[PDB]
């Protein structure tokens, strides 16, 4: 999942 | 090359009616939140073991940072603007200062990357809150503690490391989708919302308003790319004349005041  | 007014024409014309934005903390500088462009190093603050570790220095901010400290400034409305005359695709912001909703633009036309302080999650149990639940606490400097585990409750804030929300991965259609990119306030260093700006088409203007030129804006730029460098009040003040929207956002900005 995108992640910071 | 393009100039603002060339970006200022096409929107009047709606040549331009599918913009994208990207803002940053540059955007709310304005409003009197500082940008950043114990605690052992700046990045802690959004670090979930320093967190668990030590959550008053977040809490700090926090408390700074609340909704209803703080009210939208032109640069915000300008983009509210943009929504109501339905040239607005979406606005993705990396602030967390909510400040984008506050001005009323809908949820649905927002994407708030670093999640937001209108919601919490406890830690433990994973209760989700409503923001205004743990208000009293943060305000009275109090870490705010679950009532079910007495975990401790956190801002839907995104933390380094952490899932960007669901609604980021909206960026794989709007930004192909984009006809125009306006990019405000951004130092562009935080990844993976930075590189955004590369994922409109060939063909797209991209106008930076914002102190200095940034990024991939600045290394790797393109044929239709304005910049427009200053204060981004000065830079959206320029937009909006150009535009001829003045008197819309004066009409706009009085009818808001009244709310906050
Ligand atoms: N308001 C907020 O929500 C807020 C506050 C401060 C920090 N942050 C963090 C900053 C970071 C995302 O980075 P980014 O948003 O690029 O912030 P940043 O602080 O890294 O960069 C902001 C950019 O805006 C520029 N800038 C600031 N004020 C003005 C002004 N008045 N006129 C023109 N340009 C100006 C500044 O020079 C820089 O290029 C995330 O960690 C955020 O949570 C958010
Ligand atoms: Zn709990």
């Amino acid at each position: 999942q995108p992640k910071k | 090359k393009l100039s603002l007014q060339d970006v200022a024409e096409l929107i009047r014309a709606r040549a331009c009616q599918r913009v994208v934005v990207m803002v940053g903390a540059g955007i709310s500088t304005p409003s009197g939140i500082p940008d950043f462009r114990d605690l052992p190093y700046p990045e802690a603050i959004f670090e979930l073991p320093f967190f668990f570790h030590n959550p008053k220095p977040f809490f700090t901010l926090a408390k700074e940072l609340y909704p209803g400290n703080y009210k939208p400034n032109v640069t915000h409305y300008f983009l509210r603007l943009l929504h109501d005359k339905g040239l607005l695709l979406r606005l993705y912001t990396q602030n967390i200062d909510g400040l984008e909703r506050v001005s009323g633009i809908p949820a649905s036309k927002l994407v708030e990357a670093h999640g937001t302080f209108a919601s919490a999650t406890c830690t433990v149990c994973q209760r989700p809150f409503p923001g205004e639940d743990i208000r009293a606490d943060v305000m009275a400097d109090r870490v705010p503690r679950c009532p079910v585990c007495t975990g401790v409750v956190k801002p839907d804030i995104v933390f380094f490391g952490e899932p960007l929300p669901q609604r980021f991965l909206l960026h794989v259609v709007d930004f192909p989708m984009a006809d125009l990119l306006l990019i405000l306030g951004t130092s562009l260093e935080v990844e993976p919302f930075a590189s955004l700006t590369e994922a409109v088409r060939s063909s797209v203007p991209r106008l930076l308003i914002n102190r200095d030129l940034v990024g991939p804006l600045a290394w790797h730029p393109r044929s239709r790319d304005v910049a427009q460098l200053g204060d981004v009040v000065h830079g959206v003040e320029s937009l909006v004349e150009l535009l001829g929207w003045t008197e819309e956002m004066r009409d706009l900005v009085q009818r808001e005041t009244g709310k906050l």
